[PDB]
């Protein structure tokens, strides 16, 4: 019942003009597709927003392919499976929330599409949970179904520690290491939360720029239209 | 030609006077915020569906999927603050230079206050996360504290026997509207003030010493507005997500309450003065108390100057006004536990204090010293 | 007779606008 | 000897119809040069970590 | 007594800055109007000139130099035997109005 | 007399195009003039470059979506 | 309520100059940080007081906050 | 005062003409059917919502579920003919009194003739029957008919290639909103 807020973990896109690191991510989306897709809803993302961002039209349009999805209905009226596509979004593990608590001890794994954006601290938090399982201390006794992490609230959490030395392997030959995993993963679920971070902060450059510009130039027609009632000198003459 | 000439005594040729400082800039910002609130809103609206089924989805849409729809959902939701920021300035320059002595034009305004404050917490509902949901369900079920019709009163509002898809979709419609009447009730706020003509910050008649305000005043709100316009920027492109709450990211959810439950920022001096009373009729009524006290401030007015310019005492305890609120914000923010509880019930017999008793007296010793 | 250079600039300044934003 | 400024206002911006054809034009100009010099300020500032830094590699 | 404390507050009152008496700084109303009608000529146009260089002091942010700021001592009271017998008519008029 | 009013020193005040008192002024005059006018119409210059920006935002999102172009 | 039905004023005499005559920044940062200066030392006693008292009862009370949140030495010691 | 001074000159002691036929009448039938639609429409959108999967479950959630909401609906839907009958005589009576040359007044008339055209049009959309769609389909599709840029402005109108959802849900923005510019306009 006592709180341990994560640390300031330097992320390449922590800086006022700082953009994403779309190698990171796309090793970011590779953690989720091969580690958190089994057990954890993506809802608002499909395989056409990774267009652009990690992944090309040809490249994003074979791993919706990779998968299967439901459509219809068809000519005899009722569903069929297809492979997916672009427009695709990425499939949910369970059919319903009451379905993932059957599967997962009573507990209910949240949807990864605003997690973020959805908890106190965001990346350092998400990161400073999966690096950071430890033992339980002496006197904390846990459950059934629980693991102790610290930086989870009620530091009895009900996932299993999900990430690994090398639970999985990376296409571009990087050293799955478990924190590597973390922070490629942290980086990628800001881009899930956050799509706009990079063109949102470019917009930034040139506000700052351009209010920069304005605000002096502004301020001197103020000045020069003033200037008569700042610089004028009352002078009182009464009569005798 | 008719409506030139409005035009004209409204914005052109209309004496101000001389020696207006930015404390008076915050007038037409409103009126930017408020055009700026009503024009971000208007295109969100046109992707955004009032359905509890929909109504996430639709809002995630908006940021997603339509082009530009995040940088408008921003600035509607941090010029919301904005809006409030400028509020509460606009506010305080009226306590501090004695401006509400123009008593309809002040009484108008204090309408304005309680309806954004309606329209921005029924906007808040709007997106159908958790903070949104429970923020409905607590700030709501204050009114059946209320004698003998408020349990009934509560059901009315909300369709229903709790905060339900009923709340929701009437809730977008009050939203989409209340604005206009917002809009219709500044009119006639600047209807009487161009009746009783403007204030200046030494409470003076500046009869004496006007100038038009065009040129002057036109490129000075100008200026101004720049100003508003990068603090919404600086808050929409660096920090959107900084004044909001994240709970509202996980969608709403009546079965499961979230453990620091709150209103948003500009609500917590209220809120904290709700939760100083235990007793809850008590805490509505000082909770509404607290914003209808502007309404008997221009009767508590004592002092024999208009403006606080030219007195000292009055100063210090408007500054202290300004620092219990700030007070007050900041234990409503936190939870109610201690020491906050007894920090919290100082702070609030201490507004009701230096409003009620403290500056009347401030301003008859004011006088006192003067030989008045 | 006098506004036809000014109508005519006017005009220019119009015209380039629709490419302005547009 | 006829000034720099002065010359400006003298034959490019002395009449009002001739001030909007210059705010125009230059407009016009000031964005394509704005937003190119803001544009690569943001993309050297973030080197290598944009997608047009590592669209080659996967195209 | 504390004529001291009294003459503290003036000074940090701050309008004799300004070059503003007492009198000028007197919120209006019906009776004040009353008794600046009332005035002769010559206060009249004065208070005019005191008013009108103090809203322009205060327009600039600025002051005047200390040698021509407000003397408590030389704080003529111009308005008050006027504004006494305005008040002390108005209180007549109510005081019959009451019969 | 009306004649004892000369009009105080706006030495402090004015620009140094203009200090020397025995010079006329016109030669400077369009340089003073297209020096005002030019920081007006470097601002209209600024906002224009915003106001395109800004309209064009909201005519975008107006316009068709993401979604709906990639399910067309 | 007009330009010429403002009020009655009488003897003042208003001398005033072009703003293309004169200058948009006169004496700024020498005449004008002082002024600023001035400004801030006439205001600052009524002003901060209170905002320092509410940084004091800030820390303070998130320090006892946080005092209270922790454990404490009575928690079943020298109670086996 | 300055309120009810205004309202004198507007409706208490304005001079009116002291011949005045029940011609004259449609004006202030046109601000009562308005101000019906205003409040009637307030009601409706309420329980009404602007998604293809619900509108039409909304619309007759209204009629058969809401407490007299039947009764809101049909004086919506009736009012909206019952204001253009009374434009249709506002407008003819201007046409036949030559109240016209009161230039300024009659070319705002039009602008608010106009407006209404517009707002009964979006608003006729919203319970997504068959005739509201096609009604709309065949409705805007005339614009493409325009020489170089009409292919585009449909399709901007509409938030894509037909209309759809995106065309639906701003069509009930537009439609909630026009209503106070047309008040404002009057
Ligand atoms: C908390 C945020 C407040 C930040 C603003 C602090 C301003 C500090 C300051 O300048 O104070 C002194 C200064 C001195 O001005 P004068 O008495 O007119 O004399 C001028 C002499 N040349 O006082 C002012 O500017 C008064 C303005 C008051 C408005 C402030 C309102 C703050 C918000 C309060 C909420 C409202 C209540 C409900
Ligand atoms: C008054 C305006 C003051 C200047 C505002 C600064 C922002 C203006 C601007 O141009 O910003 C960039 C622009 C997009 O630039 P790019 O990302 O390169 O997109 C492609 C551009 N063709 O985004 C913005 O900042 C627009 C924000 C406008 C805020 C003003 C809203 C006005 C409210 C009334
Ligand atoms: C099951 C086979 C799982 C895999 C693989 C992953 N997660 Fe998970 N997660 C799971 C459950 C059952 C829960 C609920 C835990 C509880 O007791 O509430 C979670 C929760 C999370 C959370 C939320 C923590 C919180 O503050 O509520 C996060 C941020 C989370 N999970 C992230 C995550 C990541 C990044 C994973 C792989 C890269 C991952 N999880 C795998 C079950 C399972
Ligand atoms: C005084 C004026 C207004 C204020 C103060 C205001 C305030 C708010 C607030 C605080 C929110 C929640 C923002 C969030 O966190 O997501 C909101 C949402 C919304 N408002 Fe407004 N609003 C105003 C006017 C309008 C108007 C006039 C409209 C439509 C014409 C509009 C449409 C919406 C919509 C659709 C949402 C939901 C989408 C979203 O959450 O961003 N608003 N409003
Ligand atoms: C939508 C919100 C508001 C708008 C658009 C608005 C608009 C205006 C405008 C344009 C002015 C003139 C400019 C100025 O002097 O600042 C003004 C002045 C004033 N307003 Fe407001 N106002 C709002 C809220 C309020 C509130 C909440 C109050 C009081 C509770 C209020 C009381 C006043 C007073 C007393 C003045 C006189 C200012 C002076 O002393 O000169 N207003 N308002
Ligand atoms: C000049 C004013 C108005 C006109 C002429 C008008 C006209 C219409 C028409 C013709 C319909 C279709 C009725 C049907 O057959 O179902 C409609 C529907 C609707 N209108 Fe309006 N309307 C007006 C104002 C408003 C206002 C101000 C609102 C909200 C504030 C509103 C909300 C609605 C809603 C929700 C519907 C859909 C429910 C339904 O179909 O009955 N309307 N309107
Ligand atoms: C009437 C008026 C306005 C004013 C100007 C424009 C307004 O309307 C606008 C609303 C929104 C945006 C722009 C202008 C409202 C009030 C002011 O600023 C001032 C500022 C100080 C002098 C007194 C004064 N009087
Ligand atoms: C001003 C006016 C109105 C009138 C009445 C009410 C109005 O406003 C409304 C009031 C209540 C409901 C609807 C509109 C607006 C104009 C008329 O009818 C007439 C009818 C013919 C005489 C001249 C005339 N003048």
């Amino acid at each position: 019942d006592l709180e341990l807020h994560p640390p300031s973990y330097p992320w390449s896109h922590r800086g006022l003009l700082s953009s994403l690191d779309h190698t990171s991510i796309r090793r970011g989306f590779q953690v989720y597709k091969q580690v958190c897709s089994s057990c954890h809803s993506m809802d608002y993302v499909a395989y056409r927003h990774l267009v652009g961002v990690c992944y090309t039209e040809d490249e994003a349009k074979a791993l919706a392919e990779e998968v299967e999805v439901q459509d219809g209905p068809n000519e005899d009226g009722e569903m069929f499976m297809r492979p997916g596509k672009l427009s695709d979004y990425f499939p949910k593990p369970y059919p319903n929330p009451e379905a993932a608590r059957a599967a997962n001890n009573g507990a209910l794994p949240p949807d990864l599409s605003y997690i973020v954006r959805a908890r106190h601290g965001g990346e350092d938090y998400v990161f400073s949970l999966l690096t950071g399982y430890c033992e339980p201390p002496t006197g904390v006794s846990l459950r059934e179904g629980l693991y102790f992490n610290p930086y989870f609230p009620g530091q009895a959490i009900g996932m299993a520690p999900p990430i690994y030395n090398e639970v999985l392997e990376f296409d571009d030959g990087t050293p799955a290491t478990m924190s590597q995993v973390a922070k490629d993963v942290c980086t990628f679920l800001r881009w899930a939360a956050e799509p706009e971070h990079d063109h949102r902060k470019r917009m930034g450059l040139k506000m700052l720029l351009m209010m920069g510009l304005l605000l002096p130039l502004v301020y001197a027609m103020k000045r020069h239209k003033w200037s008569v009632l700042k610089s004028r000198k009352l002078a009182y003459r009464p009569p005798k | 030609h008719p409506l030139m000439k409005i035009v004209n005594n409204a914005f052109i040729d209309l004496p101000a006077p001389s020696n207006i400082s930015s404390w008076w800039n915050f007038g037409s910002l409103l009126g930017i915020c408020l055009i700026l609130q009503i024009l971000t809103g208007l295109f969100l609206a046109m992707h955004y569906t009032s359905d509890t089924t929909t109504a996430f989805s639709s809002v995630t849409h908006i940021c997603r999927d339509v082009n530009y729809g995040w940088i408008i959902r921003y600035m509607h939701a941090n010029g919301a603050s904005m809006f409030f920021i400028c509020l509460y300035m606009h506010v305080g320059r009226g306590l501090y230079y004695g401006s509400y002595t123009f008593l309809e034009t002040w009484n108008i305004g204090v309408i304005l206050l309680l309806t954004v404050m309606a329209t921005a917490f029924m906007g808040y509902v709007l997106p159908w996360g958790q903070m949104s949901f429970w923020g409905a369900t607590v700030i709501t079920n204050l009114l059946s504290a209320i004698p003998y019709i408020g349990t009934n009163l509560v059901e009315w509002i909300w369709g229903g026997f709790s905060v339900d898809k009923a709340t929701l979709t009437r809730f977008f419609a009050f939203h989409f509207i209340l604005p206009f009447i917002i809009m219709a009730i500044a009119m006639v706020h600047l209807l009487f003030l161009h009746e009783t003509g403007s204030n200046n910050p030494t409470g003076i008649s500046s009869d004496v010493d006007k100038i038009p305000f065009h040129p002057y005043y036109t490129i000075k709100d100008i200026l101004g507005a720049l100003l508003l316009i990068l603090a919404l920027m600086l808050l929409v492109l660096f920090a959107p997500d900084l004044l909001g709450d994240p709970d509202n990211y996980t969608p709403a959810n009546p079965l499961n309450t979230p453990p620091h439950i709150k209103p948003e920022w500009y609500f917590l001096f209220a809120y904290a003065i709700l939760r100083s009373i235990p007793n809850k009729l008590g805490g509505v009524l000082a909770l509404a108390f607290s914003i209808l006290i502007l309404a008997l401030i221009p009767l508590l007015h004592t002092s024999k100057q208009r403006s606080m310019m030219f007195r000292p005492l009055s100063q210090c305890l408007f500054w202290a006004l300004v620092a219990d609120l700030l007070t007050l914000t900041w234990i409503g923010g936190q939870p109610v536990e201690h020491p906050y509880i007894t920090i919290g019930q100082l702070a609030s017999v201490l507004y009701f204090l230096l409003i009620l008793v403290l500056m009347p007296t401030a301003g008859t010793i004011e006088n006192k010293l003067l030989k008045w | 007779r006098n506004w036809v250079p000014t109508a005519q600039l006017w005009g220019a300044v119009g015209a380039v606008g629709l490419v302005s934003a547009t | 000897a006829p000034t720099l400024t002065a010359r400006l206002y003298s034959l490019l911006f002395r009449r009002t119809s001739t001030f909007a054809l210059t705010i125009v034009v230059g407009a016009l100009f000031f964005e394509r040069a704005f937003d190119q010099g803001a544009d690569a300020i943001y993309e050297h500032i973030n080197e290598g970590k944009l997608w047009k830094h590592i669209k080659h590699k996967y195209e | 007594w504390l004529e001291g404390i009294r003459k503290w507050y003036y000074n940090a009152a701050g309008f004799n800055k300004l070059g503003l008496m007492r009198d000028d700084t007197i919120h209006e109303n019906d009776d004040v109007k009353e008794a600046i009608r009332r005035l002769p000529e010559n206060l009249y146009n004065d208070r005019v000139f005191r008013i009108k260089r103090a809203l322009d002091l205060s327009m600039r942010q600025q002051i005047l130099p200390k040698e021509q700021w407000t003397k408590y001592e030389e704080d003529k009271s111009y308005l008050e035997p006027y504004l006494k017998e305005v008040i002390r008519e108005r209180k007549e008029r109510e005081e019959w109005a009451k019969k | 007399s009306h004649t004892d009013i000369k009009v105080p020193d706006f030495s402090d005040y004015r620009r140094p195009e203009v200090l020397d008192s025995t010079k006329s002024s016109k030669e400077s005059s369009e340089a003073r003039k297209g020096f005002s006018y030019l920081v007006t119409a470097t601002t209209t210059v600024g906002v224009a470059y915003a106001a395109k920006n800004v309209v064009s935002q909201f005519v975008s999102s107006m316009s068709a979506s993401a979604d709906v172009l990639a399910m067309s | 309520r007009q330009f010429g039905h403002l009020t009655r004023v009488r003897h003042v005499i208003t001398y005033s100059l072009s703003p293309f005559e004169q200058r948009a920044f006169p004496h700024y940062f020498s005449k004008g940080i002082p002024n600023v200066l001035r400004r801030t030392r006439a205001c600052i006693l009524r002003v901060a007081p209170p905002f320092v008292a509410f940084y004091l009862v800030y820390t303070w009370g998130t320090q006892e906050f946080e005092k209270s949140k922790r454990k404490n030495p009575a928690a079943y010691e020298n109670d086996r």
